[PDB]
RNA sequence: GCCGACCCGCGAGGGCGGCUGGAGGUAAGGGAAGUGCGAAUGCCGGCAUGAGUAACGAUAAAGAGGGUGAGAAUCCCUCUCGCCGUAAGCCCAAGGGUUCCUACGCAAUGGUCGUCAGCGUAGGGUUAGGCGGGACCUAAGGUGAAGCCGAAAGGCGUAGCCGAAGGGCAGCCGGUUAAUAUUCCGGCCCUUCCCGCAGGUGCGAUGGGGGGACGCUCUAGGCUAGGGGGACCGGAGCCAUGGACGAGCCCGGCCAGAAGCGCAGGGUGGGAGGUAGGCAAAUCCGCCUCCCAAAAGCUCUGCGUGGUGGGGAAGCCCGUACGGGUGACAACCCCCCGAAGCCAGGGAGCCAAGAAAAGCCUCUAAGCACAACCUGCGGGAACCCGUACCGCAAACCGACACAGGUGGGCGGGUGCAAGAGCACUCAGGCGCGCGGGAGAACCCUCGCCAAGGAACUCUGCAAGUUGGCCCCGUAACUUCGGGAGAAGGGGUGCUCCCUGGGGUGAUGAGCUCCGGGGAGCCGCAGUGAACAGGCUCUGGCGACUGUUUACCAAAAACACAGCUCUCUGCGAACUCGUAAGAGGAGGUAUAGGGAGCGACGCUUGCCCGGUGCCGGAAGGUCAAGGGGAGGGGUGCAAGCCCCGAACCGAAGCCCCGG
RNA sequence: CAGUGGAGGCCCGAACCGGUGGGGGAUGCAAACCCCUCGGAUGAGCUGGGGCUAGGAGUGAAAAGCUAACCGAGCCCGGAGA
RNA sequence: AGCAGCGCCAGAGAGGGUGAAAGCCCCGUAGGCGAAAGGUGGGGGGAUAGGUGAGGGUACCCGAGUACCCCGUGGUUCGUGGAGCCAUGGGGGAAUCUGGGCGGACCACCGCCUAAGGCUAAGUACUCCGGGUGACCGAUAGCGCACCAGUACCGUGAGGGAAAGGUGAAAAGAACCCCGGGAGGGGAGUGAAAUAGAGCCUGAAACCGUGGGCUUACAAGCAGUCACGGCCCCGCAAGGGGUUGU
RNA sequence: UAGCGGGCGUGGAUCCCUGGAUGUCCGAAUGGGGGAACCCGGCCGGCGGGAACGCCGGUCACCGCGCUUUUUGCGCGGGGGGAACCUGGGGAACUGAAACAUCUCAGUACCCAGAGGAGAGGAAAGAGAAAUCGACUCCCUGAGUAGCGGCGAGCGAAAGGGGA
């Protein structure tokens, strides 16, 4: 149970913005600590994280026909990898 | 002019809240009917 | 279902024909009922009438050129014009909940239009040890082990626990995105936790003590925010339209910052002995004794400085968008005004006498003294939730893009005596999401009016007059304060001249604050605009400030200080509760409950027959109960069973008095 | 007596609280608004936040006022097809 | 699947569907078969717990704040009544079969029953749930809800509480061209039918409209009716229909 | 539930019955709190470099009964839900009586506790008039009788008999 905190990378000009610097932001699992997003991405991309930042993404409400919706909630965490390091895995 | 509905969430929840309803035999029946009627919301909701 | 001028029937009906419809229907003869509608201000739905009518939601206001586009009064851009500017600008909190930013789009929503939008589709967007909240404290209150009470449900309640805009706690300046930023980045600066160590000390708390820890009004010293002037510093520019190349005009001359130093403040007595108190744990605190210093020292905070980091205008080219360059290598300095903020637990006066608990410090107990505390340094660790956007409103509460409502902070300049007032105006933001014409009555809001001047009218209702400041002056009456802004008057602008005082500097100049004297000028008019009392006299009621019928009454009603009566001796009376219990009150007759009157002045008469209340150990009546003569039913009886006189029996009522 | 001092349910007046008179509004901007005027404005003051008190009950500077836009007894469901 | 011709089945001619009206096409129906697993299960069987005698003597025991009595009440058909019985808040308070209770005051007789400890299946009640059936509804009915309803919306809250079903057999859901920014249409095309074209079966009424016929600007009105007349229309005429001038 | 993009099935897929597994968070909700779905812990293990931080597995509410050496312990149980039915505790008023008070409505409505596939009741200190019957419950009947009653309005049994 570890490739479970990491969900998928966030893909957005703004996400990319910080690849250049040391900053990889991705969708984590909503109940994850920063203490865990850490030991997670650490044992997952074989880097050292010096800094995790998080924020919830209250899910917007879409709709269709009369049927009135509500998209699921989320939690970007954004990791600042030890100096110099990188994650080719993401740098496409 | 000051109308009557002056929302405040602590208030809403402290007073018609679930914890609150369970607390008294009165509210317990309320939950009871609410449920036995098949209401979707058993008690007012509060976005804070 | 639609049509029929045909047929049958007294009629409700039935039949036949044509057209529509496109999958059910149900003889003769019987049976059974949710069985026939025009009305119920009936119920549901649809659709009319009024009527192309009223309205299109503040009278802050528009106009033009260009662009976009199938289509523009209505969207973008530009110029001109207008409105807000203690706001109609800006930042918090609440509520709201994606309304934020992009891209595409206009069916509906938008009171018109719409290419636009707060609308539809889609994608993005909210980053924190230090901001806020939680891994802290306690408040009313809530909950609640014990315990108490209640038919049940439940009520009360100690300890404790929960509860915050209050206590405690470590981040300031600046840059960057379309959209977040004490959150990312830059710079400077901090906090806890753990580990190792150095040094140090009897260490150690949930217990003891200190502290935190407090009202109102007025207020000093110093400083900051903030603001004004500068001939001084920097700057691209400008000479118009009669004059000016100048001490010209226009722009800008700051921000953060550890140690240290300085300025200003807060806090704090030191030493020794004795101790019976802080539920006998103490080196602490309290209290007694004497000696010293009377202030420093030590401790803390604010500001200034401070290594250095940052920022930095008008104007000009590119520009839809919105910025980026120029733009300086910018300058970054003097002087003045100055807080309600800071130093902060400052000071003085007053009576109505002004939270708690933790942090922090200190004392010790158990326990440990190879621990453990304390200080420095090094290395490590530091979670959870909020963070978009709206926020006096078109995004909150008002069914609405509603002229209503909504707590805190900032809120520039000039002028006016002052100000958060008024007029104009920066920054910033708007012209209120139907327009165009016309120039009738009538309505609304507003201006003016000959002569008169309350004749109006229920009433000077309404309007008007008056209006600020300065000086002169001011009555009855008075409770000596008042009445007073009584009344009534005069002055007020601008120019030159002489001059007094206060402030900063230094005592001086400059700046600034408040004046006094003369000479003179113009106009109808000088608080030239805006803010801005009409006055007197005399009755009634109510003393007075206050309170009230949210939405027809604001008053002479309620309240009130004050007066009298009355109850109440404390487990008080009284009130809420079935009770426990609580309030009264952690009060104690100078108190508390009830009642009436209602500042203050002078006063308050007679009538206890009735009613109430208070008193009255007599008497009279008086219930259960006690009593048991006497009578009854039944049995063969012993018995069992019932009725019942006198007589004893409270309060109440009677009676007696106040 | 003068000085100093800075009291007060003191005075004038914004914010703020309020509703005196008039006009307007009356299928309203508005189920209580607008304009002009007016009252209080250091107090028996106004106000945010957290709490407690309710139906014969609470609260009431007392109007039978208020208790979620009609209160001489709230609203809801029920007895109920009184 | 109708009509026609000739057949067959039936322990099955209940019902449903298939392009309309099917015993024989389809799913069923009659009849009959089936459980490894879970549940149920004395109905059958077995076992265990338990249980069962007669006479005599003895007078030990046989449910206590109980019986019983009185005061206050409840239950019962019983409303204080002649008021018992059962129950019990207050007071007094026994006996152990020569004991006690009852048989409607009470007493005597006769007779009944054994209080003050407890347990016991079935027959009974109901219907959230599953199924079967209807001289039950057929979308304003039937549940409030046939549909995404205890919703939307309304209320602080308890709580209130809707509307809304149907193309066609099959989507074959209308390529493509044309006008239009779109919408929407006109052709083309599909279909038996498209005024079945997509909230689309049927499609009534009010209500709005376009065309045509008769009529109306000296006329008085519950709007109609009776008469005559003119015009228009159906029929050869006799006739009728529409309109309305007086 | 079409579509885009991909797969699976006679090596019996889908699907239906049965048993098992997993089963976040809240809710009796039970480690503590709390404004339900959130927040914060103690203990024993585990994870990461892992002491600080975080996560993962387990475990910790309260009451009653039993056992245990006071106790600490250990086990068994309770708690909450359920359309209607049932039982116990409590218990109206409109209304009827053509007013109204006894009375009626009605031990109904409802509130509360409990029970359960039912619940109650149940093996005579009975019936009540026959030297008779023989637990209890249910239906028929007895009977609108007996009676009760401001003898108003109304209310209204039992024994016995036939049944389950
Ligand atoms: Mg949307
Ligand atoms: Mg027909
Ligand atoms: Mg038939
Ligand atoms: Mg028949
Ligand atoms: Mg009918
Ligand atoms: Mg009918
Ligand atoms: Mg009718
Ligand atoms: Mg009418
Ligand atoms: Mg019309
Ligand atoms: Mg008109
Ligand atoms: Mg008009
Ligand atoms: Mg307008
Ligand atoms: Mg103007
Ligand atoms: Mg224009
Ligand atoms: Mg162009
Ligand atoms: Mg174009
Ligand atoms: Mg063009
Ligand atoms: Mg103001
Ligand atoms: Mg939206
Ligand atoms: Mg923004
Ligand atoms: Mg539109
Ligand atoms: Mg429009
Ligand atoms: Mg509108
Ligand atoms: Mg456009
Ligand atoms: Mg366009
Ligand atoms: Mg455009
Ligand atoms: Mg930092
Ligand atoms: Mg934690
Ligand atoms: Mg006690
Ligand atoms: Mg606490
Ligand atoms: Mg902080
Ligand atoms: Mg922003
Ligand atoms: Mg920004
Ligand atoms: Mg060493
Ligand atoms: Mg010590
Ligand atoms: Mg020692
Ligand atoms: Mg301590
Ligand atoms: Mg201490
Ligand atoms: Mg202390
Ligand atoms: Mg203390
Ligand atoms: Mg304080
Ligand atoms: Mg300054
Ligand atoms: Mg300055
Ligand atoms: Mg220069
Ligand atoms: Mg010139
Ligand atoms: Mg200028
Ligand atoms: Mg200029
Ligand atoms: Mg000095
Ligand atoms: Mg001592
Ligand atoms: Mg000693
Ligand atoms: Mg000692
Ligand atoms: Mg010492
Ligand atoms: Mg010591
Ligand atoms: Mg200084
Ligand atoms: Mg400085
Ligand atoms: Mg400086
Ligand atoms: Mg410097
Ligand atoms: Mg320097
Ligand atoms: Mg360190
Ligand atoms: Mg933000
Ligand atoms: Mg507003
Ligand atoms: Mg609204
Ligand atoms: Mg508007
Ligand atoms: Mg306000
Ligand atoms: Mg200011
Ligand atoms: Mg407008
Ligand atoms: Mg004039
Ligand atoms: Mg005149
Ligand atoms: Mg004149
Ligand atoms: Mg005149
Ligand atoms: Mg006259
Ligand atoms: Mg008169
Ligand atoms: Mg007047
Ligand atoms: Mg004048
Ligand atoms: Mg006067
Ligand atoms: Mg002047
Ligand atoms: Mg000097
Ligand atoms: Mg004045
Ligand atoms: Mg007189
Ligand atoms: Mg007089
Ligand atoms: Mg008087
Ligand atoms: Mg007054
Ligand atoms: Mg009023
Ligand atoms: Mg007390
Ligand atoms: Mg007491
Ligand atoms: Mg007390
Ligand atoms: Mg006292
Ligand atoms: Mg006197
Ligand atoms: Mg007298
Ligand atoms: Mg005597
Ligand atoms: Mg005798
Ligand atoms: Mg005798
Ligand atoms: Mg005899
Ligand atoms: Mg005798
Ligand atoms: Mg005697
Ligand atoms: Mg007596
Ligand atoms: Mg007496
Ligand atoms: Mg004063
Ligand atoms: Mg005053
Ligand atoms: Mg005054
Ligand atoms: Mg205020
Ligand atoms: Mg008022
Ligand atoms: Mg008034
Ligand atoms: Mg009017
Ligand atoms: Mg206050
Ligand atoms: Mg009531
Ligand atoms: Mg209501
Ligand atoms: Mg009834
Ligand atoms: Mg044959
Ligand atoms: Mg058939
Ligand atoms: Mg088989
Ligand atoms: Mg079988
Ligand atoms: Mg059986
Ligand atoms: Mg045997
Ligand atoms: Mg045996
Ligand atoms: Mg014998
Ligand atoms: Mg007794
Ligand atoms: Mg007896
Ligand atoms: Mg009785
Ligand atoms: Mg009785
Ligand atoms: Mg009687
Ligand atoms: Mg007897
Ligand atoms: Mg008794
Ligand atoms: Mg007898
Ligand atoms: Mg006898
Ligand atoms: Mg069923
Ligand atoms: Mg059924
Ligand atoms: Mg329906
Ligand atoms: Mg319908
Ligand atoms: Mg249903
Ligand atoms: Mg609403
Ligand atoms: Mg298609
Ligand atoms: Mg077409
Ligand atoms: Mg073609
Ligand atoms: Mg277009
Ligand atoms: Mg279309
Ligand atoms: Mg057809
Ligand atoms: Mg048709
Ligand atoms: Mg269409
Ligand atoms: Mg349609
Ligand atoms: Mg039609
Ligand atoms: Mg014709
Ligand atoms: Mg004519
Ligand atoms: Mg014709
Ligand atoms: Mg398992
Ligand atoms: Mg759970
Ligand atoms: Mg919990
Ligand atoms: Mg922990
Ligand atoms: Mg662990
Ligand atoms: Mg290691
Ligand atoms: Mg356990
Ligand atoms: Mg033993
Ligand atoms: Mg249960
Ligand atoms: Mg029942
Ligand atoms: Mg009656
Ligand atoms: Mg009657
Ligand atoms: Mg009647
Ligand atoms: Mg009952
Ligand atoms: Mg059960
Ligand atoms: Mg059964
Ligand atoms: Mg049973
Ligand atoms: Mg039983
Ligand atoms: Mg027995
Ligand atoms: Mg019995
Ligand atoms: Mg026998
Ligand atoms: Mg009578
Ligand atoms: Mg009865
Ligand atoms: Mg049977
Ligand atoms: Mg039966």
């Amino acid at each position: 149970t570890a490739y479970d905190v990491i969900l998928a990378p966030v893909l957005s000009e703004k996400a990319y913005a910080g690849f250049a610097e040391g900053k990889y932001t991705f969708w984590v699992h909503p109940k994850a600590t920063k203490t865990e997003i850490k030991n997670a991405v650490e044992t997952a991309f074989k880097v050292k994280v010096v800094k995790v930042n998080t924020l919830h993404v209250r899910g917007k409400k879409k709709r269709l026909g009369r049927y009135l919706g509500k998209r699921p909630d989320r939690k970007k965490a954004i990791v600042q990898v030890a100096p110099g390091q990188k994650i080719e895995a993401l740098e496409g | 002019m000051k109308r009557t509905w002056q929302p405040n969430r602590r208030k809403r929840a402290k007073t018609h809240g679930f914890r609150a309803r369970m607390r008294t035999p009165g509210g317990r029946k309320v939950l009871k009917r609410r449920r036995q009627k098949g209401r979707w919301r058993l008690t007012p909701a509060v976005r804070k």
